[PDB]
């Protein structure tokens, strides 16, 4: 999996080849390669790690688990519109916004977008 | 029917005790209210239940594993007059947004049926001392129709009146969210009173009133009571029911066009608040010059 | 009964649980409404299991190995890890192939790597590439490898998918790295989910640039049909009566070539909608190829599923389908004089994983038998859109069932026939009440068509009317 | 053996005023300083320039070409005692994250090399209202090896020390962060001395000084100079050496221990800055019962 | 920095006027543009004149000016030249200068709360430009109902 | 054997109604046709379907999750004579490309399969103010292979037409995009079907009819009915009536001649629309020369 | 070189395998590949072919010629910042908004957006 970082207060795109379905859950990643996405708890119940997640292979989207606890904090946070929320739970399709704490890695390509700020603002 | 209002204002200045003033002489007249205080400290609701540190949906939800578990019987307590009274909390410091208990709150509500049953208002209590996008939420979203921001003579808090209303036309296009008029809280300045007007015609709304400091407001709180139950009689509770009847049949919502820095310090130069300095001794030692 | 005693009923069930554990189970239950279409707004489903509640759901592994990749033939099965995940799905499954196993076919053989603890801390990327050369060794009439993820697999971060990457590039063999970790999905659904992924990334597409297959404008595919007991087969024929000309089943009786010839057919059968609409989106997206859903259970669906397909293809088709409804009308009609007698006004209650406990309603139907009530493990609320409109008004809706809440729903509504697997078959054997297998057809069929209404007839007949179920109380109590 | 400290306080108490009181105070005393002024307003920074408004790194960034482009001469100013003062500035109050400019400011800085040069301090003034985002960004990060807490007498300065306590806290394990003081701000208080020390005994620190009130301070100001350069021969400027002299030579770095509200009630109730309620008074009004 | 629509009594000058207005407020956060006020092309319509004005409140703004329909402006026209410049002591002349005045002296610059299209139907249909319509006969053939 | 066709032409001139009143004369012609209203503004499809406001394409993917998970049935709705009608919208007019909606609209339709049915006419309705973007897309893609426009007295409808035939003859050598003809619209000018006919011998293609106005019209409209439906004994219900024979029987597909603004010109001045300017005339005014 | 070519009018991402520096300027591509991003003219004075190009690689992007023909298309439609027309004049580096008709491909990952629609609005 290659996994295209961006951001502004990263001076470039930083591209990534990662190993799909590690513990490490994209997190792991960033801090492995130097990306700093901001990480401010221990079991997922903030919004700290919110990042914007584009399949650019589209094509080869794959599908998964949506857990009840990604969902309660992205609705937390406001970033999971009830379609999105219904495409999950019905198609298993991920959402546009994800946690990078609870985020495992696919076999595809990821284009992960981060503010550099707290998941609510 | 309802009208979903809120009430941003800087903090320290007496918000609180004002908006749950107001509530309660809305109450008074019949009207069905309800409180959703968005502080981060739970003091949005102590003078309307009555009680000390009313329980927030965030240690509830914390407490009870997730929001989805929850009941509303936990979270929404009944007050004086039938104003049904929330307080969304807040998270830790260090923890991520800290406006992530305003958005868990509204959505809590709106899932639960809380705001369809038969309520006329809904008053936000938001905390405007840092105008960010977590406590925007009422703002960015259309949640919040009408807002009226708390101010006085400081010039903090108009400042943080003026953050507020350059938020609310950033979202203007959006949804239908109007200033409903500033309202303001007495420190016994002189030209307090006579400041705020030259901001509401600047920024095109009204004061909708001028609160007058009382000691019997300062004397209800320690009662844990508001001053329109404590002393129905008092002058000051007939000044709340009329901001409250202004409040009722408020139909001025225009867009907050928002004065500069510069202006903001012309005003408040004038009006002897802070005096005017001009080329005066800078960088030079007082004794040498 | 009414939805009034069925309610009552649910919450005296409900009464029993924690709180939490009965605040979440109480969406999942619902009395049936025909006129609603929207399911959300009554029955919840997809979601996570209660923990200690002793579900009757899988896992991923289950969904992928036991359920998609499995009933492929000429690909050898990889289990990645353990010895245990790849030991009890071993032919436990009853679909049906034609191979010499061993040599061609390998359905019915376990092929793992039996991970040791020298693996879980030192990884299994070298084990692997081992593996595959031995296999390539000792099985050299194979067509593909499949390499099926059990739970260590992710938590220790193996990389397969490099290690199928070049492999594949050495010996020129499809290799297909299968994520089918058990944790990674609350039931065999995303398992479907995952294997149907494999499938359209590493085999479906190795034939988009060849041309030399010939094409006939009456080439079909049968999808999400993998011929337990034979099912596949029985409607195959009922499809080339027809004039059609099935190119691939997947993946009951199925090879890598008949996947890779799909993308060159008219039109796509699907016969379980839950395992296989994943692919059939992605063949109608890419390829073009339109799909439709028929059910084969009991001769009114199957004439149907007949009728619309014909109607799909021009008049010599149609009336080919005539012809074919004619032929087998008597057959049935037969079948249906002998035994509707018998099971007339009997009532049934089923729990089966995600398409059956809605398709074979229709065949109880022509038995004169009526469902009071069905349920899924792990279908989703496409699945209920289209069950709400299948079952009668107050009839009793689930959704992942326990086994308390089944046990007390059982006792209470007091079913003359239960359908269900294998885990709950001796629970209702031991309390008088007929159990039919609905996964494995208890060891019999096939179900589908109009050659297996009979069995199905047959098979109901046998096990409500047994003698054995008035036995049960001692004559001396 | 550069020292980087923080300079965290709620608004309003005159945290800028004493920021630079103590940077000058450190520029005479034979030390190489630098000022990032993390509060999104650009109050910070101001007296040293003796230029209103210093353009900030926002500004700037926004002006042209975002930071790639951003020149580190036009984003730090020389001003009074030799230092080096740069405005970090804030976005559009309704949209983004208030502390966004303190990140963007710290990592521009780091790249262009602002701390490579040899300096002895480096001194962050951020805000303390909420501890959150970009605020809590030097304390989530290594970037504020200390921490003073500008403190006053009223509820909400001890509420916001509090918070940034929890904060120090939180990230106690990960970096080298601690908090090595409390500075308090006179409000007039009698007992407002008292009370911050023992707040800082129950947060388990130290006083760093206490800073009295004084007209100099409002005559400086007003000249838009520092008391040090307006009149080092008066008391407040030995007064703010003093304290200069102390944060120089302090060693008590210690990981705090935040208190409960109930605890932080109990030093209000104590020192007379709040009133004892009696529980018979709450929920009866007067002239009933 | 200023903007001044041209409306008439016709709707689709308002409906105009509306969008450009509802485009205003949508980059007034970005930069400082506001709407100065409408102005007016009479079409000799009865109830032009006020229509706008129920507009310009309506939107929080001042029609600072109404035109009058003159055979003046269109002789001049045909002579490629301004109605100003042809004749100077024409009472055109005298309303133009007005118009110019009050644009010099506008200090009146607001953000243009936009209309809704249901209210901007109900002004048109109670000033007579279009008829009110009511369970009138709808779907069905005219001698038939 | 499906026609495309679309008919462009500038608002103002009634386009919708004489649109609909010929979708409604092919119907009740044994003809199953489908109108696709490419208006930003709802206008067109309200005659037939007797309903105000139909919700647009652009609403209901705003509405909910884009375009992906919008069912076909939510988006047309059958009307008057079995036709099938769907209105696509526009987005915000501050933002984007005005005809953003058409293409959307034809992407989706396109991709549902609402074409791949039986049906004989699909007609699109664009406006001819603009020839660009989402306008243009019809032309520029092969989704209209018949083009009709409808024109009027006024020279802005000319000059529409113009533009619209430039935009048929770029793309002339790559689809198969033809200007059938055009249909004018009485604006009550002693002299309009002339100039009709003129300007179509000019541009080498045919005047198809011309439509007089009637009363009838507005008394349809305003009952939110079609002339056919509300009258089909009025005479211009088989005036719409001779129109759609003489289209669906029309063959005449050709490349136009788009003239210049000068021979535009020409023909106002020729046919009295406007007068005639002597050059003696200009630069000098009355009453001083 | 990868060009993933992403739009609302697609149903997904595109992934699409390409030549560097071929006389084809990324419409052949696109038209090879079937991504349809509206050209309407031959000779490069419109700005309907307008795309944003992000490159993913960061640390891999090339040097190219912003021509003047481009650079002024590009103005007029408003998509060149002065900051950015500075940049490409004095350190060679490509703006964000390009013309896909004029821009030649690159031996790096690149992702093009287009909104349907020609480059003024
Ligand atoms: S694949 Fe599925 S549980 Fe559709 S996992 Fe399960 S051989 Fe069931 S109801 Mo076993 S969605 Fe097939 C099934 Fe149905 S294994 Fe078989 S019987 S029709
Ligand atoms: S969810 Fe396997 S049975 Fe288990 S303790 Fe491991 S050897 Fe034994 Fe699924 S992949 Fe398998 S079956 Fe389970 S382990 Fe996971
Ligand atoms: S947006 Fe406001 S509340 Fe959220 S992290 Fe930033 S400063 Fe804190
Ligand atoms: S860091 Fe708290 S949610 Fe991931
Ligand atoms: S298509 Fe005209 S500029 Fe590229």
């Amino acid at each position: 999996a290659t996994i295209y970082f961006s951001s502004p207060l990263m001076p470039h795109n930083k591209k990534v080849q990662a190993v799909a379905g590690k513990r490490s859950t994209l997190l792991g990643v960033a801090q492995e390669n130097g990306v700093k996405i901001p990480f401010e708890c221990q079991d997922g119940n903030c919004g700290s790690c919110l990042v914007k997640i584009t399949h650019l292979d589209g094509e080869r989207i794959k599908g998964m688990l949506l857990t009840d606890k990604e969902r309660n904090v992205l609705k937390s946070v406001g970033k999971l519109p009830k379609s999105e929320e219904e495409r999950a739970a019905v198609r298993d399709l991920p959402p546009t916004y994800r946690l990078a704490c609870q985020t495992i890695v696919t076999d595809e390509d990821l284009l992960v977008e981060f503010t550099g700020e707290p998941g609510g603002a | 029917a309802m009208r979903q209002c809120a009430i941003y204002g800087k903090g320290g200045i007496g918000k609180s005790t004002t908006t749950q003033n107001l509530v309660a002489a809305l109450a008074e007249m019949g009207k069905k209210v309800m409180i959703v205080g968005c502080d981060p400290k739970a003091d949005s609701t102590r003078l309307i239940l009555h009680s000390k540190a009313q329980n927030t949906i965030m240690e509830m939800a914390a407490e009870a594993g997730t929001v989805e578990d929850l009941e509303l019987e936990d979270v929404l307590k009944a007050g004086y007059g039938g104003v049904k009274c929330v307080e969304s909390g807040g998270p830790e410091p260090g923890v991520g947004c800290a406006g992530r208990g305003v958005i868990t709150a509204i959505n809590f509500l709106e899932e639960e049926g809380a705001y369809e049953d038969d309520l006329d208002f809904v008053f936000y209590d938001v905390l405007g001392d840092v105008v960010c996008g977590g406590f925007a939420m009422p703002i960015r979203e259309n949640k919040a129709q009408e807002i009226y921001i708390v101010c006085s003579g400081e010039m903090m808090a108009m400042y943080a009146a003026n953050n507020i209303s350059k938020g609310i036309v950033k979202y203007a296009n959006s949804g239908s969210v109007r200033l409903g008029g500033l309202i303001c809280n007495s420190r016994n300045t002189d030209r307090e009173d006579e400041l705020i007007i030259a901001l509401a015609n600047k920024l095109g709304t009204q004061m909708i009133h001028f609160v007058p400091r009382d000691n019997v407001v300062q004397r209800a709180e320690i009662r844990r009571m508001t001053v329109i139950e404590y002393d129905p009689k008092a002058k000051q509770a007939d000044e709340y029911r009329a901001l409250a009847r202004k409040v009722v049949d408020n139909k001025l919502l225009v867009i907050p066009n928002p004065i500069t820095m510069d202006e903001l310090e012309e005003l408040l130069m004038e009006f002897g608040i802070m005096e005017v300095e001009d080329e005066s001794i800078v960088g030079k030692t007082a004794e040498e010059v | 009964m009414s939805r009034e005693e069925v309610e009552s009923l649910i919450q005296e069930v409900l009464e029993v649980y924690p709180e939490k554990a009965r605040k979440d189970r109480n969406k999942h239950l619902a009395v049936n409404d025909p006129a609603v279409t929207q399911s959300k707004k009554c029955i919840i489903s997809n979601k996570k299991s209660q923990p200690g509640l002793m579900t009757i759901r899988g896992c991923a592994y289950a969904g992928s190995k036991g359920v998609v990749w499995g009933p492929i033939k000429d690909m050898i099965h990889i289990s990645h890890g353990p010895v245990g995940c790849g030991q009890y799905s071993r032919a436990g499954r009853r679909n049906y192939y034609i191979g010499t196993t061993g040599v061609n076919a390998f359905v019915t053989m376990n092929f793992t790597s039996d991970f040791q603890e020298k693996d879980i801390v030192f990884g299994g990327d070298k084990k692997l590439a081992k593996l595959i050369d031995e296999v390539e060794t000792l099985f050299p009439l194979n067509k593909g490898i499949s390499v099926q993820s059990e739970c260590p697999i992710g938590l220790i971060g193996d990389d397969i998918e490099s290690v199928s990457k070049v492999k594949g590039a050495e010996l020129s063999k499809t290799i297909v790295p299968v994520r089918c970790e058990g944790f990674r999905g609350v039931s065999q659904s995303l398992g479907h989910h995952i294997a149907n992924d494999a499938v359209r990334d590493w085999v479906l597409g190795k034939r988009d640039e060849d041309t030399t297959f010939a094409s006939t404008p009456y080439d079909v595919a049968i999808i999400g049909d993998y011929n337990i007991g034979g099912d596949a087969w029985s409607s195959r024929i009922l499809l080339e009566e027809m004039g059609l000309r099935c190119v691939a089943q997947w993946s009951g009786d199925g090879s890598i070539s008949e996947i890779e010839l799909t993308p060159k057919v008219k039109l796509n059968l699907v016969h379980c909608y839950r395992s296989m609409n994943y692919i059939s989106r992605h063949m109608e997206e890419k390829y073009g190829i339109p799909w439709m859903e028929y059910n084969f259970f009991g001769p009114t669906k199957t004439i149907e599923s007949l009728r619309a397909i014909a109607a799909k293809f021009d008049e010599s088709i149609q009336k080919k389908c005539e012809e074919v409804i004619a032929k087998y009308k008597p057959e049935w009609e037969a079948v249906v004089a002998k035994y509707r007698p018998r099971l007339e006004g009997k009532r049934v209650m089923l729990y089966i994983g995600g398409l059956r406990p809605r398709h074979v309603i229709g065949a109880y139907e022509d038995l004169g038998m009526e469902v009071v009530g069905t349920g899924y493990e792990f279908a989703h609320n496409d699945d209920y859109d289209r069950t709400m409109k299948e079952m009668g008004d107050s009839t009793l809706l689930y959704d992942d069932v326990t086994g308390y809440e089944f046990e007390e729903f059982v006792k209470r509504i007091k079913p003359d026939l239960i359908g269900s697997g294998i885990k709950e078959k001796f629970i209702f054997q031991k309390m008088g009440i007929p159990f039919r297998e609905m996964h494995s057809w208890d060891y019999s069929g096939p179900y589908h068509g109009f050659d297996g209404f009979a069995i199905f007839a047959r098979d109901m007949d046998m096990t409500l009317n047994n003698p054995c179920w008035k036995k049960l109380q001692a004559p001396w109590e």
